[PDB]
Formats: structure tokens, C-alpha cells, sequence
């Protein structure tokens, strides 16, 4: 598998430079063309094809910003962290129909709208849950993001 | 959708009991539906045998309450307890008649730096009306205290009055915000509830039988 | 009345609201779920006791197989009357020759109230004054079966010359819960195998209730000697329920009834069980000092949260040459049977001095699955915490005293600590993940660490002002951070 | 027409030891998370209680007795529903053993009804009076004796043991004493003592100690006047009013017994300060936030008292006449306080419902 | 433990015009996962426990026919349990045995499809706690005694 924190820690002490033309993509592709991602994302198995796409997704919400993803750990109480949909419902920036409208757009649509609500929330989430739902992204990871997002609203309410 | 009425309990030192026979008087963390029934029993002047009017009171009121922490210069002030050493002399012996005992000792806890936010709400099949409660909250007839006589209330027993779908809801407009809440009706994401033995048996005089409160973590 | 027969169970749905009073057929014989339903928690412990008895002379599994499906399934009718049928004449409140728990022809001067058999109402100086009256005017033919059993069990007995139960006074009764009343009851009897293991039933040893065949005055019995339907069912005293009044008012339960008891009659009744019978229903203590053994019932000594005792509850330690502890037959039978599920154990006793209860506890304890095996983890839960407690103890101890202040405060401080602690660690048992738990034992330690360098400054601090007493506080505080230190890892 | 009376006073005692619990360790509690020492309700009650001027003015006062002669029609309109007349007055006959009254206290027709109850079931099986009085001369003791004290059991409330029986015997005072604490975190101090044997001097000796400390003690009392009339048969406002005066003097001037024989903390208060309302509050959030000493606890805790009252007063709804007597002239508090020179002008104006 | 059947009926009856509306779209059950409105229906419902997912996902599907196509009908204080799926199918009148037959021979997904299809179109009056149980169930033994019910009522009646 692929190592989260790790992965986190490198972004999070990338060099500016590299870190702005990171940023600077529109579609999670658009990195390959890209140096410095290359060497961000080698020591993490880039080289292995079967963690490509996965590394390809997990950068491109990261390259939101520096910091626009902030980590936050667990409590050892807890079983797991923070999802991305209860952080995103967390935010009271996000409405619901671009979560649904999420959900519902396509490989590739799908990057770029989350990328978007990503900036838009500043969420403070689990990292590497959130790394492991892009890992696998597939109808019911997705579905499970609309449901965090709907039962946590629902809950605070 | 409903209106609540909104109470704040706060004073010194406050007690809400506990099952006991026995000398030493617990306190809980919050107030009891027994204690908060007893509250509005002595804001309504109700004597100990009307037991109409103390039915019409159980069956009319539901209760949520909150617990506030204390903040004092930004810093916050955790409630604790205080155990009291409390003795009597010339206690009753027997409930018949004259002798007694030359000494007898309890022991009897309060809550210290303790305050509460409670809303409460009417029944579908109640015999009152809110109006009756605000009046009577704002005019005591009895004397309104925290648990026991002892225990004064430093802030007004009325807080507001307002409406909302929850009591979660209605309580959201009062600060402080952000303590837990315990509540008689369930509130659509939460799951925990929390046994008790609040509910008077008011046919069997100074007995009670085991309820559940639905817990809100803030 | 007759307690397998007539309808005494005080129940209220698990769900549902208005109490109503069942027989065993209708709780044994329907998917119906029921909940007992007293005014005292201690009196539906000994409810609960009560049946788990009856059904553990009347029905128990031949083998988990059966034990598993008669959980999931209720029995039909007829299979109950044929289990029944042999023990009806056995339990007879009223009856002519062999009255439920009590002795025909008692010799007494005068009628003991009704309340001598309510726990706690009266027996000590202070009851008059604090208590309700008129508690014992007319009891239920139930409120008074389930008196009696638990006087003759988990309450501490009348007196002067009046035995108390088999497992000594005041045991901590232990029973595994269900979903209702019903599984609850099965759940906590020993299956057949399990249950000979347990006793061996010879022609040497007498299997007849005490009220059939009576206990002779004096007598030495060796606790081998004692069946387990005699013992499940010991009575030690000489009780005789005087004639009922009429139709009234429980002035326990609430209920009314068709007949309500308002007197007994008890004499003082010697005799002497050497042994200690193997009651399935509490945990047992064993202390090995100087080559000699001792085993003794578990029972609440002092006033320490319900979470200190927990290690004795769920954790066995067989270790010859050392101190070690069994849990409850019924514990360890569930442990086996169900050893992927989680545990829901319902606790309870009295803490007394002579006949006068000083306090009374019931809890019922979570714990997530993985109990069975890891008791460890529990075990050190549960001496982490009072190893921070003896940290706090120790420190104020010697700020009180030196090696003075003059003052004693370990023992508010102590009171203090306890109930911070009822917030914190009972939490950490509940939801745990035994498996990997060592993170949430780390916290655990680093909040009461906090905790106790926050009392003591709390504890000390009115009296730091006079330079004499800053000396002895800096030896104090050293002890402390000792003994604050020695207990990480 | 306001219903409470509420009751503040602020006192200083000297270094003494006033209440201590079953270590022999004064009394406390936390406020504000600030440790206080406290003087618990009961002792101060018991103070006031056992005192000679409450003997004077409530155990003598002239609304002590009462006659169940005047009580007949009333008694009888009341248990007419329960009872027949014959047995009513039988009964009252029993009791007393010989201007008539619109209105009658709780507690007397609660007991009353239980004797009426007790001659019912007697007569029912042919008991004969003798054995009846036989069997319930204590009872009958008893109630003769909480029929000469209807002040008291009226203010105070029944004594520990009363012979009361019924759930309206369970008779409240109507004056309500909340537990002292000090407006002022506390250094405690500690006497170590000795005990010289004349006879032997020398040796070494075996020391003592005792904990002990001075303070500046909030003190709060209300009364429920509606109450107080309703348990006195119907009285008069005035009549309450007069009652409580004597609360008042009583809770500025009694202090707990303990130790004063060796302490003498014979102080008497510095403030005290009445205030009628619809709900009767307590003022102790003034030193919620500990007073901080500055030429002592005294002056800043009076001050601290004003501001906070001039602070909340008004918010809280305590809108009702209010009067304040102090020895400490320190920065006044707002004037629809009226001032008095003399706690007896306080008393006076009490007495005059507060014109 | 169990799943309160009653609850979620009057809830789904109760329920505000536009949210049946949203839910009243799905074409299969696992769409009701895409659907805000149905995670606020079933969240009082434990629909957090995963072992009661699949079972609500049914549930609602059916009554997702509309908002009152299942009419629920107490059973008699006599009989021990009240009208069954099958008996008020036939006992609409309008259910064809053919319908039946294809239907328990259906492949997952499908048949509660096709489940949903023969509800609008009966409208059946039956003992909805009883309907809810077979779907918490469905399996070979249920669809086999619907098809019995059927059968036999329709042979009698």
C-alpha cells in the first residue's frame, strides 16, 4: 500500500516553487507533465503502475494547497478519524447539491469539482482515510462521502 | 413547530439525588425529572398530598437539560462535588411518638460551580398550558430551590421563552452553548441514552421507578 | 402462592410502559420481551436471582447446542408444564407443611414488622429520620417471596443469633444480561454437564430444599454435603409469614393484590457450615498466606467506585503460590459459550455494618469483545488507576504526617480523585479495543497524572503560606512526583 | 405586595473555628474553583434557633397557641367530606380535653384528620375511650405540645422529633438558610498546642493541632410570606412582616457556638441589606470571582456586593423596596437603595413593608 | 436490535411532498444511496448499522411507490399474524399469477424492481411489520410462501 503521512510531510515541505506549478494543473493528468511531481511521488512507489492513479488522485486534491488540507489525528478513543464528507459538512461552506452533484459526475468531472469544494472548506480531516477513499474511489466510496456529509448535517443541526 | 419555555438553574451549591435509603444523600451530575417536577411543584403551590395536580404536573411536562460550564477570566472552572458531614441532634427515633436519639449522622453531597440550562415542553395530552409555567416561574409560591432548601438560586429561574423542532433546537439560542444535553425526546442523530431512576411514582409516595435519558454530546 | 404456577413477576415491556405481573409460563413460553419492574434496584436483583434459581433446577441445557436454541426460542407449553411438574409442591408460599422459605411452628414472642425484610428501610439510627414510612405495611405475596430470598442471600442478616446466607454477608452478585427478562434468566444457568461438574449429586449429599428437609439445630454440615438445589435455595434462618390480610395496595410495589402480608415471626437458629459451598453466582477471592488457603465471596468493603472491583468480576487468575481470584460459574460458562460476543453484566451488592446497611450499588458494566481473552488489559486498567490513586494517597499522606502539617486532607482528596475517575475510566473498559489497547491506557495515565498534580496543589495550597509548611510540602511533593514517575513504562 | 423577603449579610469573624466536619477540619466548599471555608445551614440555623432571642420573640410570641375551640366549624367544613360530625368533635374534645376561625393551617388539619381517622376505626370495633386514650396518650401528648409553638413550627419549621404523622406534618419552615461561604479565598492557619502536666513539666510533650481561620462570610436568608401567614392560620401581612424583623436581627447578630469558648469570634455583621421580590434571589455571584484583599476582605467585599447588585439588580427583576444598613461607608450603592443608619431603622422598615 | 417497521411507515407517510419526491426517482435500490432525503429518512432507523442497511434499502424501495400504495391494516385481535404480501396481492384483483411466478425467479436487484411494479399497481391493504420482516429476510423460503400465499388465496378467494 501506499504511505500517507509520508506522502503529506513530503507536500507539506515541498519547495514553493514546485508547489506553486504543482497547484497550477486543472485535471489530475496535467501532472504528469509536471517534474516536480515526479519527484514528490517516486519515493512513495510512483514507480509500481498499480499506485499510479491513486497517487495521481491523492496529489491533485492536495495540490489545493499547502494547506488547504489539514491533517488532524485520530483520538485513540475513536476507531477511525475524520471523513472527508464530515469535514466538508463540518465546514458550513459546502451545499449540498454540489455534493450530490459531485457524486454524480463521471471519472475526471469528479477530481476537479472536490479539488474546488476542497479550497472552498479548508477541511480539517483524517488524511490518510481520506487517502485510502482515493485509493479506491468507486460508487460506494463515493456514496459513503455523500452520506457523511448528509447525517453529519443532519446530526448538528 | 413547539414552544418550550426556558429555565436556568444556577446557584452555590445544588443536589440532585440518587437512589439511597440510607444516610449518606448522592448527588448526580444534572437534575433529576423527579427534582425538576418537584421545581415547578413549588413554583405552582402544590402541597405533598395533592396528588391530582401532581399527576396533572407529571403527565403535562417533559424536560432537556443542559449542562453549562463555568468560565471565569477565560478560564474554565470544572464542577465538582462537596461532601457535607451533616449531623443531627434530637433526631426522631421512631415515627411514633417522642424519644430520640442523642446524635445521628448523615453524610450529604453537592455540586459545586454547577449551572443548568432546562427546556421544558407540554405533553399532546396535557391538562396545562406554557403560560401557567411562565407565570409561575416568574411568581414562586413555594420557596424555589436548587435540590435542597439550602441551596438559593443566583440567577433568575426564567431564562425565555421560544420555539423550535428539537429541544436541541430551542436550546441552541440560549448561551452558554456546547454542553451536553439530556433530553425526554430523541433527537434524530444521537443515539446514547443514559439510565436513571428520576420518575416519581406519584401513587407511592417518595418512590421512584427507572426511566432513560437520550443523550446530545456537544 | 405458588411461584412457578400463579402470576408473581413484576415486569413492564422491554419497550413499553404499563407494568403488569406475569407468571414463569408466560415469561419462559413467549417471544413477548419483558423487563422488571420494582421501585429498588436491589429488590429486582434478587427478582432476577430468584428465577435464575427456579430455572436452574427446572431446566438446565443438556449441551450448548440445546443452550444456544432455547436463547433463540421460546419453549411451547407443554415442554414447560413437564419441566415444572416434578417441583410444584416445592413452591408454595402458603402452604401446610413446607412454606416457601420458612420454617412451620416459630416460636416468637412478638411479630416482626414486614420492613425487617426490606434492606435498608430501617436497621440503623439514622432510618427514622431520612426514610419514608409505612414501606412495610402490606406486601405482595411477590414483593414478599423476593424479600425473603434476597434476606436469606445478599442482604446482611437480622442479628443476635441469626445466620446469614451461604456465601457469607453481603456477596456482590454477578449475573450475565440479555435483550429481555427471558434470556437474561437462561443465560445465567449452567448447563448440565457444566452443572455436575460443579456438584457431583451423591446419595451422601441431601438435594432437598431447606424448608423440606430441615437444617438441624446445631448441626455440622460440610459444605460438600449440600446439593445444589438445597443451596441455591439455603435458607439460614427460622421465618414464618404470619396470615394475610385482604385485597389492598403493595405498599412496595404499588400494585394491588389479592393477598398482602403484614408480619413474620422469627427465633434465633445456630449451626455451622464447614466449607465453602461453590455458589455459581459470585466471584470468589483466594488468598494463600502461609501455606494455608483461604477463599472467600467477594464483597463491597469500602466505598471506592464500582470500577476498582471490576478486575475480580471479569478477570480469572489461577496462579498457586500467589493470591488469585474465579469469577462467577455463570461468567466463565458465558465466556465459553460465547466467546465472540460482547459482555453486559449486571453487578450489585450491599455494604453493611451488623444489620444496618451503610450503602447499596448496582452497575451494569460494558465491555467490548475481546474480555474473555485479554483480561489482562482490564486487570491493568484497573490497577493503573488505583496505582495513581495510592500516588495521590501517599503524597498527602506525608504532607500531613512527615517521615507534619497537621492537618489531614488525603482523605477529601481521595474523594475528589474517585470521582473524577468515575468520568474517566469505566469509559475506557466500555469501549476499548482490547486487541490494541495500549494508546488508550497511555492517555489514561497521562489525564490522571494531571489529575493528581492537580489535586495536590488544590489539596495543599491553604496551607503553603507559613514557610514551615513549604519545607514539609517540598518533601511531599517529591514523594509524589516518585511515585508519579514509577508508574510509566 | 411582593411575596420574599430576601436577606443579605456580609460578616467578618476573627480568627476562629465556627464549623468542622468529622476530621475536626473546618468546613469548606468551592466556589468559582477557589477554595472557601463555609459555615454550613444548619449550623447557623440551629444558631438562630436555640438562640434567647428567638425564645423571646417566636418560642413567646402571642400567635404561639392555638385554641382547636376556634377551630370547630371551620375543622368541620373541612373534614365534613371524610369524617361525620361525631366523631370530628369527638376527637377535638379528646385533644383539647374541655371568635371562630375562617381559615386553619395545613398541618393541624393533617394531624387532626389522622386522630379522626384513629376514633373511627376505634369505635368501629367497640374499643372503649379508656384504652383508646390508652393506646395514643403519647400522640396526644405530642400534638398538645406543637399546638403552643405555632411561630416556631411555622418560621423553623417541626422539630426533629415531633410526633407529626401525616404528609402534611412534614411542615418547611418558611425561612430558608443557604450555607454560609467566604467572599474570599482562605489561608488557613494551624494552632499547635500543648498541654503542660504540673506535676511533671518536663519531658518531652506531646503536641496537638487545630485547624482554624478568620473571613469575611456571606450569609443569605429568604422568607416566603405567604407561607408563613398560610402556617400561622390565616395571619396578617403585618404579622409576617413582624416575624420577619426578628429574622433579620437574628441573621445579622447569632453566631454558631463552636469553639467560641476558646476563639470568641463574638463578631456581628458589617452589612446587611433586605430586599423584597418576586423571587427570591441570592447575591453570591458578587464573589464569584474571589475577592482579592486591599485593606483586608471587609471593605472589598462590601464593595464588591454593591457593584454587583448595581450590576444585575435590575436585569434579574429584583425590583422591590430595598434597604441597606452598613458600618463601612464605602462607595454607596445605588440610591433606589434606601439607607439606614441603624440595623433597627433596617427592622422598622421591614416592619413597614418597605415605605 | 430488531427494526422498528411501524416508525418508518408513518415517517415515510409523514413526510414532506418534495422528499418523497426525491426518493420516488429511484429506479433500484442502491440508488436510494445517491438520495440525501432517504439517509435523513432512515438515520432514526439504524440505518448507522450496517446490518440493518440492505433490509432499510429494501423497506423504503417498496414504499417508494408512493406515499400511500401500501395501505397498512392492523391485524385481528384473533389471529396471530395479520394479511400476508402474497393473500393481498391476489386479493387486489389486478395481480396476474404469471407476475408472481417471474418474479421469485428473478435475479437479485430485479425482483424488488419488479416487487415495486406489482405494489403501485395492486395497492395492497396488508400488515406492513409482516411485509417488513420478509424483506428483512427474502430469501428462497420467503418468495416461495409468497408464491404460496398467492396461490392459495387466489384459490379460495
Amino acid at each position: 500500500e501506499i504511505d500517507a503521512m509520508a506522502l503529506y510531510r513530503a507536500w507539506q515541505q515541498l519547495d514553493n516553487g514546485s508547489c506553486a506549478q504543482i497547484r497550477r494543473v486543472s485535471e489530475p493528468d496535467e501532472l504528469r507533465d509536471i517534474p516536480a511531481f515526479y519527484r514528490l511521488v517516486q519515493p512513495f512507489g510512483w514507480e509500481n503502475p498499480r499506485h499510479q492513479q491513486a497517487l495521481l488522485r491523492m496529489v491533485f486534491c492536495l495540490s489545493a494547497g499547502k494547506n488547504v488540507i489539514r491533517h488532524q489525528d485520530k483520538k485513540s478513543e475513536q476507531t477511525t478519524g475524520i471523513s472527508l464528507g464530515r469535514a466538508l459538512a463540518n465546514s458550513g461552506r459546502i451545499n449540498e447539491r454540489r455534493i450530490f452533484q459531485l457524486i454524480r459526475a463521471d471519472r475526471t468531472a469528479d477530481m476537479v469539482q472536490l479539488r474546488r469544494l476542497l479550497t472552498h472548506a479548508e477541511p480539517v480531516l483524517d488524511w490518510p482515510l481520506m487517502a485510502r477513499m482515493l485509493t479506491w474511489w468507486g460508487k460506494r466510496e463515493r456514496q459513503q462521502l455523500l452520506e457523511d456529509f448528509v447525517l453529519t448535517t443532519n446530526k448538528n443541526a | 413547530m413547539r414552544s418550550y419555555l426556558i429555565l436556568r438553574l444556577a446557584g452555590p451549591m445544588q443536589a440532585w439525588g440518587q437512589p439511597t435509603f440510607e444516610g449518606t444523600r448522592p448527588t448526580g451530575r444534572f437534575p433529576t425529572r423527579s427534582g425538576l417536577l418537584g421545581l415547578l411543584g413549588a413554583c405552582l403551590g402544590i402541597q405533598r398530598d395533592d396528588t391530582s395536580s401532581l399527576q396533572a404536573l407529571s403527565e403535562s411536562v417533559q424536560f432537556a437539560v443542559r449542562c453549562d460550564e463555568l468560565i471565569l477570566d477565560d478560564r474554565r472552572v470544572s464542577v465538582t462535588g462537596l461532601r457535607d458531614y451533616h449531623t443531627v441532634l434530637g433526631a426522631r427515633e421512631d415515627y411514633r411518638g417522642l424519644k430520640s436519639h442523642e446524635t445521628i449522622q448523615t453524610w450529604r453531597e453537592y455540586l459545586c460551580d454547577a449551572s443548568f440550562t432546562v427546556a421544558l415542553w407540554l405533553t399532546p395530552h396535557a391538562t396545562m398550558v406554557i403560560s401557567e409555567l411562565e407565570k409561575a416561574v416568574l411568581k414562586p409560591r413555594y420557596t424555589p430551590y436548587l435540590g435542597r432548601r439550602s441551596c438559593p438560586l443566583t440567577h433568575p429561574l426564567f431564562l425565555g421563552t421560544c420555539q423550535a423542532s428539537d429541544p436541541q433546537k430551542a436550546l441552541l439560542n440560549y448561551e452558554p452553548v456546547g454542553g451536553d444535553i439530556y433530553s425526554e425526546e430523541s433527537v434524530t442523530g444521537h443515539h446514547l441514552k443514559f439510565t436513571a431512576r428520576d420518575e416519581p411514582m406519584i401513587t407511592l409516595p417518595r418512590q421512584f421507578a427507572s426511566r432513560e435519558w437520550y443523550v446530545i454530546k456537544g | 402462592m405458588n411461584l412457578l404456577i400463579d402470576n408473581w413477576i413484576p415486569v413492564r415491556p422491554r419497550n413499553g410502559g404499563k407494568v403488569q405481573i406475569i407468571n414463569l409460563q408466560s415469561l419462559y413460553c413467549s417471544r413477548d420481551q419483558w423487563r422488571l419492574s420494582l421501585p429498588r434496584d436491589d429488590m429486582e436483583l434478587a427478582a432476577l436471582a430468584l428465577l435464575v434459581c427456579i430455572g436452574q433446577i427446572i431446566a438446565p441445557a443438556k449441551d450448548d447446542v440445546e443452550f444456544r436454541h432455547r436463547i433463540m426460542n421460546p419453549l411451547t407449553e407443554d415442554e414447560f408444564q413437564q419441566l415444572i411438574a416434578p417441583w410444584i409442591d416445592m413452591f408454595y408460599l402458603n402452604h401446610a407443611e413446607h412454606p416457601f422459605m420458612q420454617t412451620k411452628g416459630v416460636k416468637a414472642n412478638d411479630v416482626t414488622p414486614m420492613e425487617k425484610l426490606l434492606a435498608g428501610v430501617s436497621g440503623a439510627t439514622n432510618c427514622a429520620f431520612v426514610n419514608q414510612p409505612g414501606q412495610g405495611e402490606a406486601l405482595c405475596g411477590g414483593c414478599t417471596a423476593i424479600a425473603l430470598f434476597n434476606q436469606a442471600n445478599q442482604a446482611p442478616g437480622f442479628g443476635g443469633g441469626f445466620k446469614s446466607g451461604l456465601r457469607g454477608g453481603t456477596p456482590v452478585t454477578t449475573f450475565v444480561r440479555g435483550i429481555d427478562l427471558r434470556s437474561t434468566v437462561l443465560l445465567n444457568v449452567l448447563t448440565l454437564p457444566r452443572l455436575q461438574k460443579q456438584f457431583p449429586n451423591e446419595s451422601h449429599t441431601e438435594n432437598q430444599p431447606t424448608w423440606i428437609k430441615p437444617i438441624k439445630s446445631n448441626e455440622s454440615i460440610p459444605a460438600s454435603s449440600i446439593g445444589f438445589v438445597r443451596g441455591l435455595f439455603w435458607q439460614p434462618a427460622h421465618i414464618e409469614l404470619c396470615d394475610p390480610i385482604g385485597i389492598g395496595k403493595c405498599s412496595c410495589c404499588g400494585q394491588e393484590s389479592n393477598l398482602r402480608y403484614t408480619g413474620f415471626l422469627k427465633e434465633k437458629f445456630t449451626f455451622t457450615v464447614n466449607g465453602l459451598w461453590p455458589h455459581p453466582h459470585s466471584p470468589c477471592l483466594v488468598t494463600v498466606k502461609k501455606g494455608e488457603v483461604e477463599e472467600k465471596f467477594l464483597a463491597f468493603t469500602t466505598s471506592a467506585p464500582s470500577w476498582t472491583q471490576i478486575s475480580r468480576v471479569v478477570v480469572d487468575k489461577i496462579i498457586q503460590n500467589e493470591n488469585g481470584n474465579r469469577v462467577a460459574a455463570v461468567v466463565n460458562q458465558f465466556r465459553n459459550i460465547a466467546p465472540q460476543s460482547p459482555l453486559e453484566l449486571i453487578m450489585g451488592g450491599y455494604r453493611n455494618n451488623q444489620a444496618s446497611i451503610l450503602e447499596r450499588r448496582h452497575d451494569v458494566l460494558m465491555f467490548n469483545q475481546g474480555w474473555q481473552q485479554y483480561g489482562n488489559v482490564i486487570n491493568e486498567i484497573v490497577t493503573v488507576g488505583l496505582g495513581y490513586k495510592t500516588a495521590l494517597r501517599k503524597a498527602l499522606y506525608t504532607f500531613a504526617e512527615g517521615f507534619g502539617a497537621g492537618v489531614s486532607v488525603h482523605e477529601t482528596a481521595e474523594r475528589h480523585f474517585y470521582r473524577q475517575s468515575e468520568l474517566l475510566i469505566p469509559d475506557v473498559l466500555a469501549n476499548v479495543n482490547f486487541s490494541q489497547a495500549d494508546e488508550v491506557i497511555a492517555d489514561l495515565r497521562d489525564k490522571l497524572h494531571q489529575l493528581c498534580e492537580m489535586l495536590f496543589n488544590q489539596s495543599v495550597a491553604p496551607y503553603a503560606h507559613h514557610p514551615k509548611l513549604i519545607s514539609t510540602l517540598a518533601l511531599a511533593r517529591a514523594t509524589l512526583y516518585k511515585h508519579l514517575r514509577e508508574l510509566k513504562p | 405586595m411582593s411575596n420574599f423577603i430576601n436577606i443579605h449579610v456580609l460578616i467578618s469573624h476573627s480568627p476562629s473555628c465556627l464549623n468542622r466536619d468529622d476530621m475536626n477540619m473546618q468546613k469548606d466548599a468551592i466556589f468559582g474553583g477557589k477554595r472557601r471555608v463555609r459555615i454550613s445551614s444548619q449550623s447557623l440555623k440551629r444558631a438562630m434557633r436555640k438562640s434567647g432571642y428567638y425564645a423571646q420573640n417566636i418560642g413567646e410570641s402571642s400567635l404561639r397557641t392555638i385554641h382547636l375551640a376556634q377551630l370547630r366549624d371551620v375543622l368541620r367544613q373541612k373534614l365534613g367530606e371524610r369524617f361525620d360530625q361525631k366523631i370530628i368533635d369527638k376527637t377535638l374534645a379528646l385533644l383539647s380535653g374541655k371568635i371562630s376561625a375562617d381559615a386553619v393551617t395545613p398541618w393541624v388539619v393533617g394531624e387532626i384528620a389522622w386522630f379522626c381517622e384513629q376514633v373511627a376505626k376505634a369505635e368501629a370495633d367497640n374499643l372503649d375511650d379508656k384504652k383508646l386514650l390508652k393506646v395514643l396518650k403519647e400522640d396526644i401528648a405530642a400534638i398538645r405540645v406543637n399546638l403552643q409553638q405555632g411561630v416556631d413550627i411555622a418560621l423553623s419549621g417541626r422539630m426533629a422529633t415531633s410526633g407529626m404523622m401525616t404528609e402534611l406534618g412534614k411542615v418547611d419552615g418558611a425561612m430558608s438558610i443557604a450555607h454560609a461561604i467566604t467572599t474570599h479565598q482562605v489561608d488557613s492557619d494551624i494552632d499547635w498546642f500543648t498541654a503542660v502536666d504540673d506535676l511533671q513539666e518536663q519531658g518531652s510533650a506531646h503536641l496537638g493541632t487545630q485547624e482554624f481561620s478568620s473571613g469575611v462570610f456571606y450569609r443569605y436568608a429568604n422568607i416566603n410570606l405567604a407561607q408563613l401567614q398560610e402556617n400561622l392560620g390565616g395571619a396578617s401581612r403585618e404579622q409576617a412582616l413582624e416575624i420577619a424583623t426578628h429574622v433579620v436581627h437574628m441573621l445579622a447578630t447569632e453566631v454558631p457556638g463552636a469553639k467560641q469558648r476558646t476563639y470568641a469570634a463574638f463578631n456581628p455583621a458589617d452589612m446587611v441589606m433586605v430586599n423584597f421580590s418576586d423571587m427570591p434571589l441570592s447575591m453570591a455571584n458578587a464573589f464569584e470571582k474571589a475577592v482579592k484583599a486591599k485593606d483586608g476582605f471587609l471593605q472589598p467585599s462590601i464593595q464588591a456586593f454593591n457593584q454587583y447588585w448595581d450590576r444585575v439588580a435590575n436585569g434579574y427583576g429584583l425590583n422591590g423596596a430595598a434597604a441597606q444598613f452598613s458600618l463601612s461607608d464605602v462607595d454607596p450603592i445605588t440610591a433606589q437603595v434606601k439607607q439606614m443608619p441603624t440595623l433597627e431603622q433596617l427592622k422598622s422598615w421591614v416592619r413597614n413593608n418597605g415605605e
